[PDB]
Formats: structure tokens, C-alpha cells, sequence
């Protein structure tokens, strides 16, 4: 409370951390339905940290709060929370969502995640793993049934112990190195070696565990080095297909099907011929040229990189011209990251 | 009981224990170690003093004509060079359980270099010998202290370049000690002071007094030509090391100081390449990786760890597309390096063949 | 016909593609001087005539970089501002003729051990269209030169 | 009985600091409540605070982990505070604490 | 499309638009040089061949600053006039790159104890279309970067 | 077999040698078609050493294998193995030929070099 015009001491404890974001990073923090401490609002927008403090005022330890919490202080921009039978219901209505995030969560946004994608919207959705200590004789083929089988989402299996002690599901660490990365090195950089500063894993994990968890379901590891501390280690999806592979080119697919959506549709109620396609093939070359110049294409020239191809006998029809239909097929090639580091030694020079 | 802001007098105190620093020398002693607080009774502790032993672990530990000596062999590593010194708690020798459990746990640890095992019962070691030894032929870099019974190799680990016997057990004012704990001090005390690349074989051994079985020359004639590494006694300086020699019997992994320098640069140089994976896999990462390493190889050759004149005649890397790799090797993600150095052997005889003829 | 692949062979190379690889992250630069390998020399005469003229030993780079200011967080700043006495993070430097796409080096100046002695702040003028350029200038032991 | 504020040199210390951060920031009173005040304010406390470090008041060893200041709209403040005319601050500082109990614990084994 | 919203993040800053605040007034300068960081060095070698290369103690900047005659009061001969031997009131300067309205900061760089050390009349030529610039040099301990 | 994504290490002692040709040398190390040393792959072509070493893994001591590790050493590019009675059908077929290297090889690669 103030009164008069001078100024004022407290010592109330407080914390504020500031706002770093990227575009790319808008998560859908869901949470489960068996849960009274939150706000009975399914679904809400948090724009910064000043605001989610206003709705939750005091600290607590569920895992909605230590997800939001290390959101927050790495950067980060708007974000969601929404129930976890409701997630299907906010990513058909906000439009900008680009992640979701199971913050201690499943058997449920395992399958509204499956649902979305069906439906094409365009999304990435980060899990979690076994809460308590997988054991070593696990056998890893009956662990990772439970997962689904598209290349949409990961894993990450060790928990957070962040330092008040609670505990972090690590779809929010993960979720905190594509923060910093999106922002740092785009989103076609994996988002591995980036530092999450403030949590340290529950467990530990040793190369040979993580070499069987490698390929097939790829579990992703969270892991502490001395140096580059406490980073996620491993950038694989939930398929180990040649394409989709790897968890940056999936997201470099994600935001090039939808920066390439968001700036031809104010082409609609254009003319559907030989004109349109045209501002239609030079408008998507502008688009890439952008994207292959900050290194984020392969190949040394732009028509190693990619093509594009809309029109009359190309990939239309004169019976879907007639009914509106214009479709634009582009391919285009991304890099990959280097995941093994082979040193050979020996003793002749 | 401090509630007086005065100052407080105690009278029958012991003398502290100083530590040093070393990053080259990491063991872990696996012994009979009894903890007070009974959560790290199968996991591994990191004592950085002798003040973090005294109140993690018991340290008094009453005799009953059975004597506990894990405690003291440790207060014999910090008098000849301290560390990190990572323990693993033993307690018997036939439980199977927590030795098919402790490979797995050094992995998880990221900094054991050492093994060096200081218990005197001898069937404590060959099981303890015999479940490390799968881990030493697995390139990551851990090298193992055994101990010989009467002057042999304990046929766990035969001929593998990881490992350095020591003869003769060391009495201490008279119980009798296995020289593991001690030599593993003395690492840590020749690299901080000459480095890896320096044979650890002129240490005079702090602490003890006398050896339990004084070694002839004839002897250590036909122990020498394997890996024994006899403590010997002189005169005038005491209880020396003697012998810098390893299992392998080959011309490139005879010494010592030949393994624990290609040990301690390869370890070195994947701390510096790690933050260089899941980089994109282009030329210039390869130009990237190629230059961190010959910055490492140049700072050991002007310290003197490599035998050369020139820096080219020291060491070499090489990275490329047509070099080391193929294309179809790239496009599943990894990159090929090929890296040599070329070490300094120590001299080992010493011939002076008098004369009084000029 | 010259056939550009001949180009990439026998033709010299431009000075305006280069990237700045700095300690362990790229950083973009305006300008890079100051790369050399300087030598001292020992003389000696007798009165016979002989004169005898050897290198003597090699001296340290200066190594000036300049950037731009841009609105986020100052890296330069932030190694310039973490020295206590002594105590200051020692970088690699890495400056290669890249080409055009960025992705291969031509030929590339390595930098031992750097480690900053100056940041010049921009000139500040009211009558003038120019871009805030922070000059920073580094002291290392050793250049080396690695072409591929 | 608290950890922080048992001893007398470390709470005058903050009764010390808070009353010349008071005095240095009377003179910014009734200025425009925008942006470029709050950085007029941010560095006026970051200036008192850097010379009471150099001068051993501060527990730190390399200025970041002796105090920080904290001022901004989407960190410390809410757009309607700024319209209620106010502006929000975070101050923190690390201060040593004295040495009252010395024991000597003779022998004379050696 | 480059969205002049990301200009405001990803573009770097000119040097033409700064706000001068001098203790706790603002100053309008024309110019405003020198807010350099500058470190000595300190050399060690041996017989062996270790070089020891270290950064030195900091010295003072030095920051000049230029602004026009206005028919008013003359508030920079009013700060150097009021030197008595030892005695000036140091001041706190911020130099600030503002954006086009004036009302936030994009990067400052902080000057912390600043005292006049001379000040420059105009050149007064008869046959010169020109302003009588005052030219203040100033000498401070420690210049601090901000950026917001 | 590399499995987790950290960095490995190995010592099986490899060799590797850089390439720095020119066009104007694009040799034909031909050898004797009594030797059973060889890949019965009649002509097969070469073009940098981390190839040549795949088809031949191990390290000979035969005329044709000192032959291509003395060429690979020295840059060279692309090159080629032939049967001593297949020349003239592979000097007629692949067009950059521009020598003719007998690899301890007569009696008949002198005559099917007057062909």
C-alpha cells in the first residue's frame, strides 16, 4: 500500500525473471484432470512470469508449477495450460501453439496427441519417461510400448529435482533447451547442448544405458556434464525412419509447412491461373532463399536446396481448378547433426 | 557446544592431513569401509579430504586378532599425494550382488581413473580383480593397481596394458599392507609435479617404515621381464619404487608412462570435442574439431610430454571427406579422426664399465 | 572456358567471406586484422668479417576485431568485464576464408590462446548515418595458419 | 533468532544501504514514469552498490554474486502498476558474517 | 517481409539518436567519444620457453564531449569553475542509444565518477558559417555497458 | 559399432592419404591374370585411397597392391585395374585414360599396348 510521495522499502521476497522468447516456442503446458490446485479455468494464457504469479501467488510443488517455473526462466513467451482431455479442444483454437508438453502427464495426451496429428495441425509433442529408476535388466522393447509410434513426439526419460527440491517432469526441461535454441540458433539446430540452468537430474546415467535406449524409441536422455552442465543429451524422435529421424529436421518441416501456410493465404480470392501461380512460385522462393542463406538448408546453391512446382499439368488438374483447389508441392533438403565423434588413435607418425 | 563468543581449547587433538589437486589420478578403493550413516553402503562416495573420511566414515573402528586396515590405508594415500579419491564400501568378498553391480556404477561416475583395490586378504581382490577386469579392454580409460601374492600376476588380468602390479606388501607401525593405496598416492604427486609422461618410479614412500619381504636383485631378474614393479629398499633414501613396467609385454605399452599419456590425452581431448557433437556434420565442424585438438597436442609437446623436434614429428591430425571417411559414412552421422603422437621411453639401465687404462 | 571448378582451384580468394569461430561459438564480425607472425633478429659480427644474422624469437599477435552493436546482450562486454588480476577466460580464435555458402573453409588463421586488452565504445555523432562498430583487440601467443 | 538477521554488522548493514538508496532516489520523484527513468534509477543503485563491493561491505568475489538490481515492465512490474504511478524495484546483496568462536585444539603429537 | 517489429531486435543501432544524462540532469551533446576499456599486460618468460601473458590493472577512461553555445546559462563552465584544488563534484554520466521518441534505452554505456579536466572555446573565425562548440573532456574510473 | 551419442574411442591402427591429382594422369595399373589376389572384377575403378582399401581391407605384398599405395600417396585420382588381356577393351571404353602402367606385368601388355 502507498500513501505518500516518497519512497518506499519492503522486504518481502520476491522473484521476477525476464522474457527471451522465440516464436517457434509456444508450448501447451497439460496437466491432469485429478488436480485441485489449480485454477478451474481449462485453459489459460500466461504472457510472462509477473502474470502467472498473480494467478498462483505462492510456490508450489505440483508438476504444472515446476514445468511453468523453468519455462519461465529461461526466456520464454506465452505458454499454456490446459487439462488433459481438453488439449485437442486449444491446439484447433489458438493457432500459434507449435509444442505440446505432458508435464507429468499421460495415458491421455498420449492419445489426443495421436488425435492432432491426424488432423494435420502441425505440432510437437514433447513426454516423459519412467519416474522411478529403470532398473538395467528393463529390456527396452516393454518399456517403450506405451509410447506412440509417430514422428511427432520424444521422450526424455530422467526427472528434475530442481533446487527447492520438488520435482520437474522433463517435458519441461527439454522443452526449456528449444527456448534458448530457437532463439539462439533457429529451430533447425538440435536442441541438445543447450544448458537448462537451475535443475539437476534425479538420477544418473552412464553411456552404456543410454547405447540399448538409442535407436528404436529413443528415450532421450537428460544428463550433467562438467562443463556444458545438466543438458539434454540425444535428439531423436519417436521413429527411427532415414526422413524423420531426428528431432530438428521435424521442426524444420513443422515451421516451413506453416510460414509458407501463413503467407499464401493472403493469395485467397486471387484468380486460380497462370498469374497466381506464379506470384504463388515466386513468393515461396523469396521464403526459402531467406532460409537457405542463414544456413539452414544443405547444398552449396539454391537449386541444391529446393524446388518448388504449382500449375497446370505440374500437380493440379483442370477438375480441381474448377472446383479452387491449388496445390503446392515443394521439396527441399535440411542438414544433419553429427552424433558421433569416432577418434582413432595410434602410435606411428 | 559453542555458545561463548570467546576462544575455546581442546588438548588432545590429532594433526589434520593436507590435500592436493590432481586430475589424472581419480581411484577408487574398494575396501571394507564402515560408514557411520548407513545410506552409502553400495553406492560410491567422493572424500575430498581426510576431514570428509572422518565424518562420512567410521575411522577409529576397534580391533577384536582380526585389525581393520581400510581406514589406514588411506591415511598413507594423503601422506604421499592426496585427491578426489572415490571409495566403494565392501564388506565381504562372496556377495556376487554388489560385484556384478559395480561396473555400472563407475560408469556413472565420470572422473575414475584409478582402480587400486587396498585390502589385505588375497581372495578379496581376485574377486574384486575379476569383476574390473571386463572394464579394462573397453577403451575408457581406467587403469588397475593389483597387488602380486608371492610374485606373480593374480591371473585376473594377464597381459592387458591397463594394468600395474606391486610386489611386495608395505608394514605399517607391525600390520601389513597391500602397496596399492600408496602407489596410487604417488600418481597424483609425479603428475602434478613432472606429469603423465613421467615414469613414477624414483617416489620415495612417505609413512611406512619397511617392506615385508626385502627383494634381492635376482629376483626382481626374473620379475622385471614381466610387469612386478618392485618396491625396494635403499639404504640411503628409504622405500623407492622400482619398475615402471605394465602386463603387456608389446614394444608400444611396455611402460607406464607410455599408457597413462595416450590414457590421459585421449580423456582430454573427448572433454574437448563434446561440445561439439550434434553440430551439423559440415567441413566447417571438421575444420572446428580438427583445430581443438591440435591446439591440445601442441600445449603437450612444448611441456615436453612428446618425443619430437619439430611438431610435425610429434603428432599429426587428419579429418576430411576423402580422408578418413566416405559419404555414405557421413550420412549416417559420424565423423573420423585419425590422431598419432609419439612418446619418450625412460631410461631404465644404466651401464658404466670402469676402466683404468688411458 | 574456365570451368568455375578450375576457379575453386588456381584463382586467389577475396577477403570479404570469413567466419569468426570464437572459442566455441560462431560470432559475426565486420573487419579482422592484425594475423601476423613476427620473428626478432640476433646479429653478430666479428672483425674477420663474418657477419652472422639468425631469427631471434617470435613475439606476440595483436589481434584487432569490430562489430556492430545490436540490441540484445553483449558478448564482448560480458569476456572484457570478467577480469580479476589475472584471471580471464582464454578463447580460440578461428578466422577462415569460407565460401559463399558458408559451409567450407578455403584457407583459415588459428589463434592460440586470446584473451581481450581494449573495447573502443562507438563514436557518438549527432550529423552522422553510421552504424555503432565496437572494436575489440586481442593478445594471443601463437598464429597458425591451416589450409585445406 | 533468524539466520539472516542474527548479528548486528549484518543488519545495520541493510538499515545503512536502504537509507542511501532512499537518499540517492528522492531526486527521481515525480519524473515521467517511463523506461528511460527506470534505467536512470537502475544505474544510480547499480553505481551505490558497486562501491560499497570495493570497499569489503559485500560478500562476493567477482560483482555479480555480491547484488544485482532488478527493474523492467514485463520483470518486476505490471502494466496496471505503472498506471497507478509506481515503480517496482529488486534489490538483493550478500553480506559476511563475523568470525565469534575460535578453537585451538592443542597436542603434542607429531 | 521484415516486419519492422524484428528490426527492433536483429538490426543493429546508429549512433546518431543518444541522450546525455549527466549526474541527474539531461545534456543535450552533439558528440561523445572515448568510453573505452582498456586493460595493461603483463609479460613473464623463462629459460624453458613458457611465455606467461596476463592482463594488467585497468586504467582510466577518458571521455570527451562536445555540445553548442546557447545564450543561457552556461552550465559546463559552472562545474569546472568550482574546482578548489581537490574539490569537484564528480558526477554519474549515462550516454544512452535511445530509440526515434526518446523514451527507451536500447544499450547505455555507464560512466561512474567523472570530473572536468578541460574545456575548449569556440574558434571564432569571420569568415566561418559555424556553431561555437564547446568541447569538455572528462576523467572517470570505470565505464559499465547496460543493455536493454 | 557406435551406439550412444558421445564421442568414441579406438586404436585399430588405419591409414588415410589426402588427394591432390591432376587430369592430365589418369594411369592404367594393369596385372597379371595369374593371381588370384585380386577381385575377379575384370576393370575396376578407384578414385581416392578410403575407397581403394574397402575392396581390399588388408595390406598385400602382390605388384598391383604397392603399385596403387604408391599412387594414392602422391595425390593422384582416379585409376584403374585391368587384366593383362583386357587393356585394349578399357582404353576403348572409359575415354580419360592417359597411361598405360605396367604393374610388374610383360609378354602380353607390351603387345596389347601396340594394339
Amino acid at each position: 500500500t502507498t500513501t505518500y510521495p516518497g519512497v518506499y522499502l519492503s522486504e518481502d521476497a520476491v522473484s521476477s525473471f525476464s522474457v527471451n522468447s522465440a516464436a517457434t516456442a509456444v508450448p501447451l503446458f497439460a496437466y491432469d484432470s485429478e488436480n485441485t490446485n489449480t485454477i478451474n479455468k481449462p485453459i489459460q494464457v500466461f504472457r510472462n512470469w509477473a502474470e502467472f504469479t498473480v494467478e498462483y501467488p505462492t510456490p508450489l510443488e505440483d508438476a504444472f508449477y515446476t514445468s511453468l517455473s523453468l519455462w519461465f526462466m529461461h526466456g520464454g513467451g506465452k505458454c499454456y495450460l490446459v487439462n488433459e482431455a481438453n488439449i485437442a479442444d486449444a491446439v484447433a483454437q489458438y493457432d500459434d501453439i507449435t509444442l505440446i508438453v505432458a508435464a507429468g502427464t499421460d495415458t491421455t495426451t498420449y492419445t489426443a496427441f495421436t488425435t492432432v496429428v491426424g488432423q494435420g495441425y502441425r505440432i510437437f509433442g514433447l513426454f516423459d519417461g519412467p519416474k522411478e529408476k529403470i532398473a538395467g535388466t528393463a529390456k527396452p522393447d516393454e518399456v517403450m510400448e506405451e509410447y506412440p509410434t509417430s514422428p511427432f513426439g520424444a521422450v526424455f526419460y530422467p526427472w528434475g529435482t530442481l533446487a527447492s527440491g520438488a520435482a520437474v517432469p522433463p517435458s519441461a526441461i527439454a522443452a526449456a533447451s528449444i527456448t534458448q535454441t530457437d532463439r539462439t540458433r533457429g529451430v533447425w539446430k538440435a536442441p541438445a547442448n543447450q544448458a537448462v540452468n537451475g535443475v539437476t537430474p534425479a538420477f544418473a546415467v552412464s553411456d552404456d544405458f543410454q547405447g540399448k535406449y538409442n535407436q528404436g524409441k529413443a528415450l532421450n536422455m537428460i544428463r550433467t556434464f562438467s562443463g556444458q552442465g545438466t543438458v539434454v543429451w540425444g535428439a531423436r524422435t519417436l521413429e527411427d525412419s532415414d526422413n524423420w529421424r531426428y528431432i530438428p529436421v521435424r521442426r524444420l518441416f513443422n515451421a516451413v509447412e506453416r510460414d509458407i501456410q501463413k503467407s499464401l493465404n493472403k493469395l485467397v480470392f486471387e484468380p486460380n491461373s497462370q498469374p497466381t501461380w506464379q506470384r504463388v512460385k515466386a513468393a515461396v522462393d523469396s521464403y526459402l532463399h531467406s532460409l537457405w542463406q542463414q544456413g539452414a538448408l544443405a547444398g552449396n546453391t539454391p537449386a541444391d536446396a529446393w524446388f518448388v512446382q504449382v500449375g497446370k499439368d505440374l500437380t493440379m488438374t483442370q477438375e480441381e481448378i474448377n472446383q479452387g483447389k491449388m496445390i503446392i508441392k515443394i521439396g527441399l533438403a535440411a542438414v544433419r547433426p553429427a552424433e558421433f565423434i569416432i577418434l582413432q588413435f595410434s602410435q606411428d607418425i | 557446544v559453542t555458545s561463548v563468543p570467546g576462544v575455546y581449547i581442546e588438548e588432545d587433538a590429532s594433526p589434520a592431513m593436507s590435500v592436493s589437486a590432481s586430475a589424472t589420478a581419480v581411484p577408487l578403493f574398494v575396501a571394507r569401509f564402515t560408514p557411520l550413516k548407513p545410506e552409502l553402503a553400495g553406492v560410491i562416495t567422493r572424500i575430498g579430504s581426510w576431514l570428509d573420511y572422518t565424518i562420512l566414515f567410521d575411522s577409529n573402528v576397534p580391533s577384536s586378532v582380526v585389525d581393520p586396515t581400510a581406514s589406514v590405508a588411506l591415511r598413507l594415500y594423503f601422506q604421499n599425494g592426496g585427491g578426489p579419491c572415490y571409495l566403494y564400501p565392501l564388506e565381504k568378498a562372496d556377495d556376487n550382488g554388489p560385484l556384478a553391480a559395480l561396473p555400472d556404477l563407475i560408469d556413472e561416475v565420470g572422473e575414475i581413473t584409478l582402480l587400486a583395490s587396498p585390502d589385505p586378504d588375497e581372495t578379496y581382490r581376485t574377486a574384486v580383480y575379476g569383476a574390473l577386469a571386463a572394464s579394462l579392454d573397453q577403451h575408457k580409460g581406467y587403469f588397475l593397481l593389483a597387488d602380486s601374492v608371492n610374485g606373480d600376476a593374480p591371473s585376473a588380468v594377464g597381459g592387458s596394458a591397463q594394468v600395474a602390479v606391486y610386489y611386495p606388501n608395505v608394514e605399517v607401525p607391525p600390520l601389513s599392507l597391500p602397496p596399492s593405496a600408496l602407489i596410487a598416492g604417488v600418481y597424483g604427486k609425479t603428475d602434478g609435479e613432472r606429469g603423465v609422461w613421467k615414469a613414477p618410479a624414483n617416489v620415495v614412500l612417505n609413512g611406512v617404515s619397511d617392506v615385508s619381504v626385502r627383494v634381492t636383485n635376482e629376483q626382481q631378474a626374473e620379475l622385471n621381464p614381466k610387469g612386478i614393479n618392485v618396491i625396494r629398499h635403499f639404504s640411503d633414501r628409504g622405500l623407492v619404487v622400482w619398475g615402471s613396467r605394465t602386463q603387456k609385454d608389446d614394444d608400444d605399452w611396455r611402460y607406464i608412462p607410455v599408457r597413462r599419456l595416450f590414457d590421459a590425452a585421449e580423456r582430454d581431448i573427448k572433454k574437448a570435442l563434446q561440445p561439439m557433437v550434434f553440430e551439423p556434420n559440415s567441413q566447417l565442424t571438421w575444420k572446428r574439431v580438427q583445430t581443438a585438438i591440435d591446439n591440445y597436442l601442441y600445449r603437450l609437446w612444448q611441456q615436453g610430454a612428446l618425443a619430437g623436434n619439430k611438431a610435425e614429428e610429434a603428432y599429426f591430425v587428419r579429418v576430411g571427406k576423402g580422408i578418413t571417411m566416405t559419404q555414405d559414412e557421413i550420412n549416417q552421422g559420424k565423423m573420423i579422426i585419425q590422431v598419432g603422437m609419439a612418446a619418450v621411453r625412460p631410461a631404465e639401465f644404466i651401464i658404466l664399465k670402469f676402466t683404468q687404462d688411458m | 572456358a574456365i570451368t568455375a571448378d578450375d576457379i575453386a582451384v588456381q584463382y586467389p580468394i577475396p577477403t570479404y567471406r570469413f567466419i569468426v569461430t570464437l572459442g566455441d561459438e560462431q560470432v559475426p564480425f565486420t573487419s579482422a586484422s592484425g594475423l601476423d607472425i613476427n620473428f626478432d633478429t640476433i646479429e653478430y659480427r666479428d672483425g674477420t668479417g663474418n657477419w652472422f644474422k639468425m631469427p631471434g624469437q617470435r613475439q606476440a599477435p595483436n589481434i584487432t576485431l569490430s562489430k556492430g552493436v545490436f540490441p540484445g546482450k553483449n558478448a564482448m562486454y560480458e569476456w572484457i568485464n570478467a577480469i580479476q588480476l589475472n584471471q580471464v577466460e582464454k578463447k580460440d580464435i578461428m578466422i577462415s576464408l569460407t565460401n559463399e555458402a558458408g559451409t567450407e573453409v578455403l584457407v583459415s588463421w588459428n589463434v592460440s590462446n586470446a584473451f581481450p586488452t581494449s573495447l573502443t565504445s562507438p563514436s557518438f555523432d549527432a550529423t552522422s548515418n553510421e552504424i555503432a562498430v565496437q572494436q575489440i583487440t586481442l593478445m594471443a601467443d601463437r598464429v597458425t595458419i591451416q589450409t585445406a
